[PDB]
């Protein structure tokens, strides 16, 4: 849910000074028109607008700047720059009475995971492989520059998942609960939204890590795979039903990993059920073995999001003569930075090709 | 929640999906 404890109007046209989102703070006039809602979260509301100069949408976050809570989310942004994640173009600040708006200038994303994945629920279809592959292996990329820094997002949802349809391409966003994780410091426990919430953040954990968003990024996976949430529940109870009635009920030493303060009770012992039963019976079997090694109950057995990268399931990515169903040509999937590579430098020879030198 | 009272309502449940 949240998080811790503490214009000229010149069609119409708005300027605004705005400060760019890289380098230093240099403000600059920014005009744009065409402006209408477009999405909204639990926090944020979401308008698209046309830059009056190059004519490029856009999209505007104007979310309400209150000082009871932690408000990372311009700070995170603005440190963040990777072609997974959606640009920070500029942000600006304006105003019942008394209220601060922070508004986020970001570049427009026409869809998300969550309404294409809708898409093919609705037509019974499931997503083809491929795309399954592209989107996840995007994502984990995403994760892989992010928790670089140490910053953990904390809310890895397909609603989170922008998708441009025509390139292909997946941009993670909405950083409104993210935070640079300090093994040290204790966290809030009610994060990240329903259907995707790690075990141990069920049971209270409140001394959590990044894995967190492994475990989300699974059940994203498994959603995928399944046409619908793996994990579904109203309750935290509900959902760690669900995720035992799957996984089997956590060994005491699991649960020492999650939370010792659980260690304790007698919890019924359920059998776990087989991947292959899960899903589809013509799911590809690395997908099923990727799930298996993110969706595991101790945090610190997950792949790590680079390592996750490196899994044979995205071997069809790596190939020379691989293309998108439309016709075009697969996104940048390669371009892996010196601080992408930080986790495991090593990995590089697998992640990187011959023919992407 | 209280790990006591989490822990109860899990285990009302797990028992009832088991048996
Ligand atoms: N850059 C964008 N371009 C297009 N749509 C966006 C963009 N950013 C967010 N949205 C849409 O608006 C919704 C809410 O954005 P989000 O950042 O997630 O707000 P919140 O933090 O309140 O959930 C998103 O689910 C998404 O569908
Ligand atoms: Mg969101
Ligand atoms: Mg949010």
């Amino acid at each position: 849910r949240t998080t811790s404890f503490a214009m000229k109007v010149s069609s119409k046209v708005t300027t605004v000074v705005a400060t760019p989102g890289q380098g230093p703070d240099r403000p600059q006039e920014v005009s744009y028109t065409d402006t209408k809602v477009i999405g909204n979260g639990s926090f944020g509301v979401v308008y698209q607008a046309k830059l009056c100069d190059s004519g490029e949408l856009v999209a505007i976050k104007k979310v309400l700047q209150d000082k009871r809570f932690k408000n990372r989310e311009l700070q995170i942004m603005r440190k963040l720059d990777h072609c997974n994640i959606v640009r920070l173009r500029y942000f600006f600040y304006s105003s019942k009475k008394d209220e601060v708006y922070l508004n986020l200038v970001l570049d427009y994303v026409p869809e998300t995971v969550y309404r294409v994945a809708r898409h093919y629920s609705r037509a019974k279809q499931t997503l083809p492989v491929i795309y399954v592959k592209l989107y996840m292996y995007q994502l984990f990329r995403s994760l892989a520059y992010i928790h670089s820094f140490g910053i953990c997002h904390r809310d890895i949802k397909p609603q989170n998942l922008l998708l441009d349809p025509d390139t292909a391409v997946l941009k993670l966003c909405d950083f409104g609960s993210a935070k640079q994780l300090v093994r040290g410091e204790p966290n809030v426990s009610y994060i990240c939204s329903r259907y995707y919430r790690a075990p141990e953040l069920i049971f209270g954990a409140t001394d959590y890590t990044s894995s967190i968003d492994v475990w989300s990024a699974g059940c994203v996976l498994a959603e995928l795979l399944l046409g619908q949430p793996i994990f579904p529940g109203d309750s935290g109870v509900d959902q760690l039903v669900e995720i035992i009635k799957v996984l089997g009920t956590p060994t005491r030493e699991q649960i020492r990993e999650m939370n010792p303060n659980y260690t304790e009770f007698k919890f019924p012992q359920i059998k776990a059920h087989p991947w292959t039963k899960v899903f589809r019976p013509r799911t590809p079997p690395e997908a099923i073995a990727l799930c298996s090694r993110l969706l595991e109950y101790t945090p610190t057995a997950r792949l790590t999001p680079l390592e996750a990268c490196a899994h044979s399931f995205f071997d069809e990515l790596r190939d020379p003569n691989v293309k998108l169903p439309n016709g075009r040509d697969t996104p940048a999937l390669f371009n892996f930075t010196t601080q992408e590579l930080s986790s495991n430098p090593p990995l590089a020879t697998i992640l990187i090709p011959p023919h992407a030198r | 929640v209280e790990p006591q009272k989490f822990a109860e309502e899990l285990i009302h449940r797990l028992e009832a999906v088991q048996r």
